[PDB]
């Protein structure tokens, strides 16, 4: 939608950095699902509680990292 | 070149195009510019997002074969999206 009202250029716009970043956060979410679900069905309980651990870490890591991103992004382009 | 963002004027030439018509032979000049299409846009708006889309279709190879609803949802979504992007 946004990229359609723009002329094709030769440089990377600050808008691209922000779209591409959010895109990654959601892509890594999917990856996380796969990782969690894959080591979850593994027979041993060794992997199973690791699976649980991955979620716990994600529930906090993702927000924290996205917040860190925002801070870096806005200081860099909001100037 | 600064008012021409989408392309890059790589080369120019100056030639003649004198032609013989039914009403006579008319002298003619021809200036030619060569336009090279900027790639950055198509990299970011076509190739990158398609690889990212194809790569997503792969993360379903790591879901247990029992949970096929997850696999289909991935493969089908990425496929549909691929269509839209092409359109
Ligand atoms: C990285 C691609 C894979 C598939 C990943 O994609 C995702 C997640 C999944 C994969 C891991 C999603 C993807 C973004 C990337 C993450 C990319 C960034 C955060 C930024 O870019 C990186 C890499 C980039 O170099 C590829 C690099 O530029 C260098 C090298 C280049 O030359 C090789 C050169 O030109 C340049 C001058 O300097 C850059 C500095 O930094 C960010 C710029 C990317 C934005 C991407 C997009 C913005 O809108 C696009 C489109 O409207 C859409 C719908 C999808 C987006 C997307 O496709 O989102 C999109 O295309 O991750
Ligand atoms: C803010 C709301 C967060 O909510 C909270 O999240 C954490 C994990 O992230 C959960 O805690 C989770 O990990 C612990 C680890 O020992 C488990 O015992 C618990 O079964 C599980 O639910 C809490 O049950 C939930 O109350
Ligand atoms: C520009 O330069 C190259 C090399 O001289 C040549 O092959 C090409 O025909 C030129 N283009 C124009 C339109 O003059
Ligand atoms: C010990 C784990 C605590 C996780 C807290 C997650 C909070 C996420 C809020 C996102 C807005
Ligand atoms: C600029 C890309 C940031 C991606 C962070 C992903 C964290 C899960």
């Amino acid at each position: 939608g946004i990229n359609s009202q723009l002329p094709p250029v030769s440089y990377i716009k600050a808008i691209d950095v922000w779209i591409g970043a959010c895109m990654t956060f959601i892509f890594c979410a999917l990856l996380e699902f796969a990782l969690v679900n894959h080591i979850a069905n593994a027979g041993t309980t060794e992997w199973n509680d690791i699976s649980k651990r991955v979620d716990l870490i994600s529930r906090a890591l993702f927000p924290v990292l996205f917040f860190v991103f925002n801070i870096l992004y806005w200081s860099r382009f909001g100037h | 070149s600064s008012s021409l963002p989408s392309f890059q004027l790589t080369n120019t030439s100056t030639t003649y195009c004198t032609s013989v018509t039914n009403t006579g032979i008319y002298s003619c000049l021809r200036t030619t510019i060569q336009l090279k299409r900027e790639f950055s846009f198509y990299l970011l708006q076509l190739y990158i997002p398609s690889c990212m889309l194809v790569i997503v279709s792969w993360v379903s190879f790591w879901f247990d074969r029992t949970a096929i609803p997850a696999r289909v949802t991935l493969g089908v979504t990425t496929l549909l999206t691929m269509t839209a992007q092409s359109a």
